[PDB]
């Protein structure tokens, strides 16, 4: 019942823009912070961005700073990642991950208990 | 940035073996370490949080230990469904960082 | 509107145990002190685990049977288990009572420690309202609020502006 | 012009475990658990024990000929006996209520 | 030729520390037997010197 | 340069547990609060001695042998000692864990108590830097520093000089 | 004349554990913080009752006799009671020692908590003398003193009058 | 040995004034706060006034505020209740009650351990 | 003002019965409750203070329990001299207030 | 290995000056405070002066105030006592004593664990 | 100035005796008392610090007790080498002060 669904990935030329969507259901989406984690083909996991539950605070990895913008829609229970000035090194499978809560508080810095199947972004 | 060094990069073992994977951090991350299991084509699965706590629905043969800088993930008795790649993730501070990864493969 | 820890807790603080609430021109909201929450979560988890994991016990046995003409030995076994039952019960009760009082004091100290850090940063650029809130004597934009929560607020940067606002109050 | 309030630090590598934290470095500590023994059999509050050489307690009490005779009035804080004494009950037969007798003769004035 | 307040069959425990993990059986004025490997009380301060 | 207790301890403080560091025209150096060190040394020595000396025990015996057809009585003796082993081990572990946490808190309170005494003496003749140090708003010669450490600093003596230095900062 | 909690307790405070002493034009006297005394009396009464009432014990028996040829079983019973005697004695001693130290700390925290509440109300309309007393920088009539003790003193009401008295001191 | 004695009650017309006296003996009267408690015929107990040990602080029920004044005499070990503008609803048996001490401190807010026989005030 | 609601207004019982009287407060009064026994023509007598503590010289058949809002006075085994009216009194804050009263009477 | 050595004592006329030397070895002399203790012939022990480890703080008995000056040399591991305006009542055997450390801190106020043989000063 | 009053000024005893020497202070010195043994022509030797702690290399027949104002040095069983003069020294505050002294001599 609790699972995320990514969408919006595809083949894109260098320098263009994409917006990813992460549709959440089964849990109080507006209580959790959210993260985007990408994985290049054959490589490891890289965290790119994160946003607080109310969207007031946003954190970005240096590799996507100034080009990626995270955001969320409370009424649609959806998380977004706007990706600008795309580069071939941005090519990866992009996951939206939910940080685990503990002691009943939704801490954004924790392990990631829920992931979606991921969406593929190919820049070439 | 806190960097996690995972050892070994890969290891080969048979079913019923004991497998040890270590994760080393550049600075104290207390207990905010996570272990993930990833089969090809599938998203990572949370196995261990708090560097030792077992995630609900995960067999008791997976165990984690460590605090501060050195952490260890142990599979006491391997199973056929345990052949995958394993990642350690820190949760001490932003940016969130992962280990290089460890593939457990058949010999 | 909106008061601090002196008058109780916040239902709006959901992403941490301890945090802050702010109001300026650009808006308002809650924000948890993530690091202080981290340090306290480790302490509470360690305390519970120590109380649980330290119970390293010898192998428990149920062989407590003696023959029909040894009822006195059976009574000795019965009162031996009664003695340990009284010892463990009394120690367990007062352990929980003592630790629970200390755990609540632990949270109070952590909350007070955030209050002191903000108080010593603002110095007299703000007025302590006595309810856990501070009345900033200058405009504090969203960057200024983040600097206070990160421990990087500069006293001498807003010092002149705060001084003029203070003498108006006088 | 500055004045600061501080506390003491040193190079001690000692660590202690608290109820909230593990392996906390401390400037000094004190162990309350004795982990060492001198490996010797000693007097107990200045009272010598009774050494049975190579005789069991029943053999020494009954006067096995290969055992040293008690020639003079003596005292002991405890009785030391070999794990597998050379000289025991030389003439086969049970020694009754040995455990109860030990309670009487282990510590004598 | 030694004197102790507590004696075990593997050696004497000449100690007034309240606990010992040496041997379950002993004679005399003895510490309480425990299975703890270490029992170290902190007396000084947190050793976290400034860099 | 040179910060206070907020950022950690001092390797240079060797003649006491708690102390001060100063800097003025005449020089600099470390100095231990001898009396506060005295009072804490007695408390720590008493705590360790109480944990040690209160272990007033009955005479320990090794007579735990029963005859060949009384193995059940031997098992009862075996589990009696197992019960006390579990009781003493668990209580000893949590005693050390609890006291160690309180001992570290005891040192923190003593350090904070020196910081409050200096803070209430200087009042607003100094600026709290937030790192355990104070920025004296007047010239404080070696006699002045000793008066602060002895609790005999006079607020009204340097009050006018501090006020002029403060309005420059404003 | 008349100092505060820093220099010790008051023989004149008879109607409560914690309280205040005042002096203004209309007179002087002692007055207990009744509510703080109430809250602490409940805590101390609960602590003593918990230490007493939690001792819920099994039925105690004196049947500890074995026959003439069972002295080893009698010795086992003798050392079983010796073990519980050592366990209860040691735990009882350190329970009282630990709780007594915490009880005294409990009173100190309550006294300090009254001192902080008054300090944050007066702000800079008064000067902290460092002995547990405050030097009001304005006339504080009997209504004003009651407002401080009730937590309803207004900072901005006496702010202008206090400011003029402060610059005279400067 | 420890007991109080009320006096001064009687039949009084509406709007007139009475002063009650409570003579204390056997205990350190000047260490305790004191209270007056009245009971209308056939009705329950109603607390009307209280005074601290030194007389500096005084507490009144709303029903007698502005008309009743409590007071005490240290040298005479006597407690007083001055009753002005008496009304028929003031008719009651008036007791002086001593609050109980606890932990050695004479707290004024506690149970009442000592009462006198009471004095009767009838307003009609 | 804290109001104390006493139940029942009255009850009839015989000697040796168990009698329960409750006192309900509008707000938390912690432990500052008192119970009084009053015979006609006589001043009230203090039975229970602290909501459970027995007053010196009062038989042990009188007991009190409760904390915060709900309190109970229990007479385990009634006696001839226990037929009277009983009041609960709060001591949390001024004004001091009493319950409506409870008369224990013979059947 | 750990011991002090006093020197510089001798016969001296009233009003003259002497300087005593205390040569330390075997221990970290610059970590300890140091004291001078004198003993008149047939009389008890009298503490006269003390100095902190870094020499910044100095303590004197009233009997030698303004006439005696303590000091130390870190590079020579030597303690000094300059004695001016000597009086017949200053005649004593002069010891330099090391205060004991405890809990690893070199507290100057403690018992004296190390003494030298002493040097004799006779004023006549 | 804290003054230490030592009693007795002298005492005579034989070998194997139990000797008690007391030291009285004008004010609380907590535990900061020291005991010294001095043979003629030799510097004092530290026996007891902390008013009870035995100095390393000192026989266990020397013991000290006391706290605050009254302190006692006890020699359980005298030896030939224990005939000397004994001093109590306070370490509470400057100026450091000593007791008048106690000579233990043969009868
Ligand atoms: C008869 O009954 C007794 C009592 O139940 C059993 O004895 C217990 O046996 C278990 C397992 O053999 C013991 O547990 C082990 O303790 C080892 C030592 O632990 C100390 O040291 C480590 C650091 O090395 C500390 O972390 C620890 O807290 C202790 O301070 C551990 O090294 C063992 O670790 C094992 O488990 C972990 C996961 O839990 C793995 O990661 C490790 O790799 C390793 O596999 C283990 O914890 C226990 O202490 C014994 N207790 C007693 C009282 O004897 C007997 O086994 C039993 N007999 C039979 C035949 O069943
Ligand atoms: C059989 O086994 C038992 C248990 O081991 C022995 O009983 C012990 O005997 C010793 C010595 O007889 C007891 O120790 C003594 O306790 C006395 C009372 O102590 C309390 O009161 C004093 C104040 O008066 C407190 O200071 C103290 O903390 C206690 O609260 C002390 O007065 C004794 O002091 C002696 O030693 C000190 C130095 O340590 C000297 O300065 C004194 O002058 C004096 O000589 C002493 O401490 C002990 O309490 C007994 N324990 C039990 C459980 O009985 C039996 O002796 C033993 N039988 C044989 C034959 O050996
Ligand atoms: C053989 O020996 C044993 C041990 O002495 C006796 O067992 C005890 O029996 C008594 C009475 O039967 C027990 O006490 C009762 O406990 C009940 C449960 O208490 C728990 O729950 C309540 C809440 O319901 C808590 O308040 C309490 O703290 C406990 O957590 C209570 O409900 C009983 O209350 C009774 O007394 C109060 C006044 O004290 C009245 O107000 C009540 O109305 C009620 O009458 C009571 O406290 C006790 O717990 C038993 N202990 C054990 C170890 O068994 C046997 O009775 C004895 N056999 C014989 C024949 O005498
Ligand atoms: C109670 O509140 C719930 C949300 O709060 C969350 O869950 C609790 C258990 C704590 O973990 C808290 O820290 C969390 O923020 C709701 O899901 C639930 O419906 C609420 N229940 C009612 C009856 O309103
Ligand atoms: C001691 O003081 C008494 C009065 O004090 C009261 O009683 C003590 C026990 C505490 O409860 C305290 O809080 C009270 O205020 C006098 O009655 C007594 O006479 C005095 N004793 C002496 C010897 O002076
Ligand atoms: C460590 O430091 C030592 C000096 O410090 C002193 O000794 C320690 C044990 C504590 O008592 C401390 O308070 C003291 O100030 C040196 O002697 C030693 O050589 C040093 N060791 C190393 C390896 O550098
Ligand atoms: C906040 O204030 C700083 C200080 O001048 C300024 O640099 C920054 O631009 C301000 N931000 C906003 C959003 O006004
Ligand atoms: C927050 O504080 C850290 C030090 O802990 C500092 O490195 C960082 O630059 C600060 N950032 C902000 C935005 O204040
Ligand atoms: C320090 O200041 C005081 C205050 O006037 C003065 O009396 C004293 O001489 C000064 N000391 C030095 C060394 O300047
Ligand atoms: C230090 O304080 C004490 C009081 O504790 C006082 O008697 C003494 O004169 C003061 N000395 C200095 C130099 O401040
Ligand atoms: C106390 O001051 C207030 C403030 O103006 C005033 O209203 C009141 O009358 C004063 N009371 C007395 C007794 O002077
Ligand atoms: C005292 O404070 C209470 C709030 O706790 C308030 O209702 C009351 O009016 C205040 N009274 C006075 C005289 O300050």
């Amino acid at each position: 019942q609790v699972q995320l669904v990514e969408s919006g990935g595809g083949v894109v030329q260098p320098g263009r823009s994409l917006r990813l969507s992460c549709a959440a259901s089964g849990f109080p989406f507006s209580s959790y912070g959210m993260h985007w984690v990408r994985q290049a083909p054959g490589k490891g996991l890289e965290w790119v961005a994160g946003v607080s539950y109310d969207g007031s605070y946003k954190y970005y990895a240096d590799s996507v700073k100034g080009r990626f913008t995270i955001s969320r829609d409370s009424s649609k229970s959806t998380l977004y990642l706007q990706m600008n000035s795309l580069r071939p090194e941005d090519t990866a499978v992009y996951y939206c991950a939910r940080p685990s809560a503990i002691f009943g508080i939704y801490i954004i810095l924790n392990g990631l208990d829920v992931w979606g199947q991921g969406t593929t972004v190919t820049v070439s | 940035e806190i960097v996690l060094t995972q050892s070994p990069s890969s290891v080969s073992a048979s079913v019923g073996d004991r497998v040890t994977i270590t994760c080393r951090a550049t600075q104290g991350i207390s207990s905010w370490l996570a272990w993930y299991q990833q089969k090809p084509g599938k998203p990572p699965k949370l196995l261990i949080f708090g560097a030792s706590s077992l995630q609900s629905g995960v067999p008791s043969r997976f165990s984690g230990s460590g605090s501060g800088t050195d952490f260890t993930l142990t599979i006491s008795s391997l199973q056929p469904e345990d052949f995958a790649t394993y990642f350690c993730q820190q949760a001490h501070s932003f940016p969130l960082t992962f280990g290089g990864g460890t593939k457990v493969e058949i010999k | 509107a909106i008061a601090g820890f002196i008058e109780g807790g916040w239902q709006g603080l959901i992403d941490g145990w301890y945090g802050y609430h702010h109001q300026n021109s650009e808006g308002s909201g809650y924000a948890a002190d993530k690091e202080a929450t981290q340090k306290a979560v480790d302490a509470i988890t360690t305390k519970v685990n120590n109380i649980i994991d330290k119970m390293n016990t010898q192998f428990e046995s149920t062989a407590k049977e003696f023959n029909k003409i040894e009822m006195r030995i059976k009574h000795l076994s019965d009162r031996v288990d009664d003695g340990f039952l009284d010892v463990w019960s009394y120690n367990a009760e007062l352990l929980v009572l003592l630790e629970n009082e200390r755990t609540l004091d632990f949270h109070d100290a952590n909350v007070n420690n955030l209050y002191q850090k903000v108080k010593v940063q603002l110095k007299d650029n703000a007025i302590d309202m006595g309810n856990g809130c501070f009345k900033i004597l200058h405009k504090c934009n969203n960057t200024c609020m983040d600097d206070i929560k990160n421990g990087t607020y500069n006293y001498y940067e807003y010092r002149k502006e705060s001084h003029l606002e203070k003498q108006k109050i006088d | 012009d500055q004045i600061c309030i501080g506390y003491h630090s040193n190079n001690s590598t000692q660590t202690v475990n608290t109820l909230l934290e593990s392996n906390v470095p401390v400037t000094s500590s004190h162990s309350i658990l004795e982990k060492e023994h001198n490996g010797l059999l000693c007097k107990l509050k200045g009272k010598a024990p009774l050494d049975l050489i190579d005789c069991s307690l029943p053999a020494w009490l009954m006067g096995n000929p290969k055992c040293d005779e008690l020639l003079t009035a003596s005292e002991w804080a405890y009785i030391k006996e070999d794990p597998e004494p050379e000289n025991g009950i030389c003439f086969p037969g049970d020694f009754d209520s040995l455990e109860d007798l030990i309670l009487l003769v282990s510590n004598t004035d | 030729d030694c004197d102790t307040i507590c004696q075990t069959k593997i050696g004497a425990i000449n100690s007034t520390l309240p606990f010992q993990n040496i041997h379950q059986n002993a004679i005399g004025d003895c510490p309480k037997y425990v299975k703890a490997q270490e029992l170290v009380l902190a007396t000084g301060l947190r050793n976290n010197p400034i860099k």
